[PDB]
DNA sequence: ATGTACAGTGACTAATTATATGTCGT
DNA sequence: TGTACAGTGACAAATTATCTGTCGTC
């Protein structure tokens, strides 16, 4: 009956392409997001090229359950706010149901168009692609917190679905720890310990508090595909998965990197290398194979 | 911190589908049927769906995952045995002796006897004994060096300088 | 109802206690058997320290569904003419594959006994420590068919039990051959190929025609223990398992050598190197172990 | 904080294409 | 039909951790 008590999680793909930090084109993403049933308010959200399989929505409950702690870059006006543990989620794999079970909410899977009529749509590249990925989280976290959210709702306009949502929780929306919940986190298996508690990852090297005394053997990591600048590392067990410590990326030029540019980095990396001509290195072997020819004992 | 479960095998599964089940917020009139109805799918009695919701509630997904005993690992030959094969053994393989495990259960049938004790250690304990040492003694020859990354060199002189490049 | 409409499975523990072919006590046998449920005859059987299960019972079925034979030692009076599939075998999920193999139903959850049990074995020596497992072959074997299959009841008809059997069929069994169902025998998992196409198995060594291209090769062996001087080699596929060779046992004394008697010879190695007095030989150790303690580093 | 760096690996992914399916057929 | 010992798989015997009952007031 009240609202909090069913959350929606909503699909779509943006018909805005994007274009690269080096002027590669990018795709164009998909749009993810979680609503309340009984307030239109918006309390998670993830974007990117990733598809909609139970990757971006395990993330996009992650986004609203913690504290909703923002930049400066965003330019926000309105502290967006929306913790809470919520208590049924509804979506169109299983792995959706472990979460649901071990976050104690019910899972039960089986409104986007309000961008499609709003300016959104018409940014460059809509439907010369001179906008990027990282510039759609700045932007459209604003222009969805400040403008699509904290606005009189369409139907019962006498409440915008923000304060309707925020006055309505049975109680008060209360936040947890952060740390139990990385299994929303995205993971990445088998990486190996170096020298003083090293790893690689996406072509960067990261190092931990205590990772050392495990140099040699094999970890696990999790992240989010939205600042990969430290991520979590657990030791993998027969049937347990135990975190270790987070570990720092290095050597990085800015204070933030996400996923993307992680792979713009190492795509223009690799398409830099691409381009060397081989022609000497590579008429060398046919002629070392013609000299060696004339051998004979 | 945190635990998470994985590999989760297939009557754990069966537990979890009673759990996501219960998951439907119940109360003493409604928990009584709805826990029965699980039970009679669990095919076990009441009790133990309630100790398997206690220890969910107590550790998450692990809790309703079996735990292995608080006896793996250890053996059972005890505290002056466990000692005397790997002393034998450790004292066996500095300098350049290299004194592998039957050669230290051959020792071990000699101290028993001379021991009076009538029931050394067979052969195959011995080398599950070792078996973590030997394999510890093992990944000292893996451990990989990070490496210089990006420009930014410079090299070790004995002198103890680091002359930049 | 035929004759080979419905068979029936059953099993028995032996009441007599056993020794080897060199005098030390072994146990007293489990043994299984399948009767024609139609005729009333003991038929398939098996006899051995192994307990029933699903292998046994498999073991048993092909005792049943193969063509019997006899050794010149017996060349007996009386014989089985007993083969071919049921339509129904009775011994009431192994079992249900070789019925899909073969074609029959299986179901799965007056009977003889006292006409072995309570009248003759009750009566030998060794009845619940000096007979044999060689020996305790023929004299069920011979007895089960030579007297009690031979006898007639007029209760079905006034007629030898096999008689019954053989009348009552509504089309008469071919014979199947052996190559047909080895899916009865037993099963090892992993077996290498050695040089020259030789394999060790129950310590003996075995060759066969073609194994030698198979050599640093695994391969699996299935085979009959009451005769192990012939094997069977398969070799694995992607899912399916095709008969690779025979093989035979190479430097045999005799050959009818069974499972039981090569694992109770290869007990009298065992025993005879265990003999070692062996305590005069371990003051090499603790005084070569002395002697270099002895030895100080010269700095 | 940082030995070196290439050949071989794994964990997918795009393209091929072998062949399973559902309907009609006789 | 090289030789053959130390290490290892699959299993049984023994130990013993711990988890399943019938239960008692809560």
């Amino acid at each position: 009956d009240y609202s909090n008590h069913v959350w929606q999680c909503d699909h779509t793909r943006v018909d805005v392409l994007l274009v690269d930090q080096h002027g590669e084109i990018l795709s164009r993403p998909w749009l993810t997001t979680v609503i309340d049933t009984y307030s239109r308010c918006i309390m998670g959200i993830n974007l990117g090229f990733d598809a909609p399989s139970s990757g971006v929505v395990a993330l996009a409950l992650r986004h609203a359950i913690l504290p909703k702690r923002y930049g400066s870059e965003y330019k926000l006006h309105c502290e967006w706010g929306t913790y809470g543990k919520p208590e049924h989620f509804y979506t169109d794999s299983n792995h959706l149901s472990q979460i649901g079970a071990q976050l104690g909410f019910v899972c039960h899977l089986r409104p986007f168009k309000t961008l499609n009529d709003q300016l959104f749509s018409t940014l460059p590249g809509y439907t010369d692609a001179r906008l990027t990925l990282r510039e759609l989280e700045q932007l459209l976290v604003r222009y969805i917190v400040d403008r699509y959210n904290q606005s009189i709702d369409a139907r019962m306009g006498d409440q915008t679905r923000f304060e309707r949502w925020e006055a309505g929780l049975p109680t008060v929306p209360v936040p947890i720890p952060e740390r139990d919940l990385d299994i929303c986190l995205m993971k990445q298996s088998r990486r190996t310990v170096q020298r003083g508690g090293c790893l690689q990852f996406q072509n960067l090297m990261y190092r931990g508090e205590y990772l050392a005394g495990y140099a040699g053997e094999t970890v696990n990591l999790r992240f989010d595909p939205r600042d990969i600048t430290t991520i979590l590392v657990y030791r993998q067990e027969n049937n347990q998965e135990v975190f270790l410590t987070r570990a720092h990326a290095q050597g990085l030029e800015t204070e933030q990197l996400a996923l993307d540019e992680a792979e713009a980095a190492s795509r223009r990396l690799r398409t830099a290398g691409k381009t060397i001509s081989n022609q000497s290195l590579l008429q060398e072997v046919v002629d070392r194979d013609a000299l060696v020819a004339t051998k004979k004992s | 911190k945190n635990v998470i479960a994985t590999q989760l095998s297939e009557e754990a599964q069966v537990k979890l589908e009673v759990i996501q089940s219960l998951l439907e917020p119940c109360d003493r009139t409604t928990y009584g049927q709805k826990l029965r109805e699980a039970a009679e799918k669990l095919n076990v009695s009441l009790r133990t769906v309630q100790r398997l919701v206690k220890n969910w509630e107590q550790d998450g997904l692990v809790g309703l995952t079996q735990t292995s005993r608080a006896d793996k690992g250890k053996h059972r030959i005890g505290e002056f045995w466990e000692n005397f094969i790997t002393k034998t053994y450790k004292e066996g393989n500095k300098g350049s002796k290299r004194m592998t495990p039957k050669q230290v259960a051959l020792r071990v049938e000699a101290k028993a006897r001379e021991l009076k004790d009538s029931k050394p250690p067979n052969y195959k304990t011995v080398l599950r004994v070792l078996a973590p040492i030997l394999e510890k003694q093992q990944k000292a020859k893996s451990i990989r060096s990070p490496g210089w990354r990006g420009t930014t060199l410079s090299v070790k002189t004995r002198e103890g300088k680091d002359l930049s490049v």
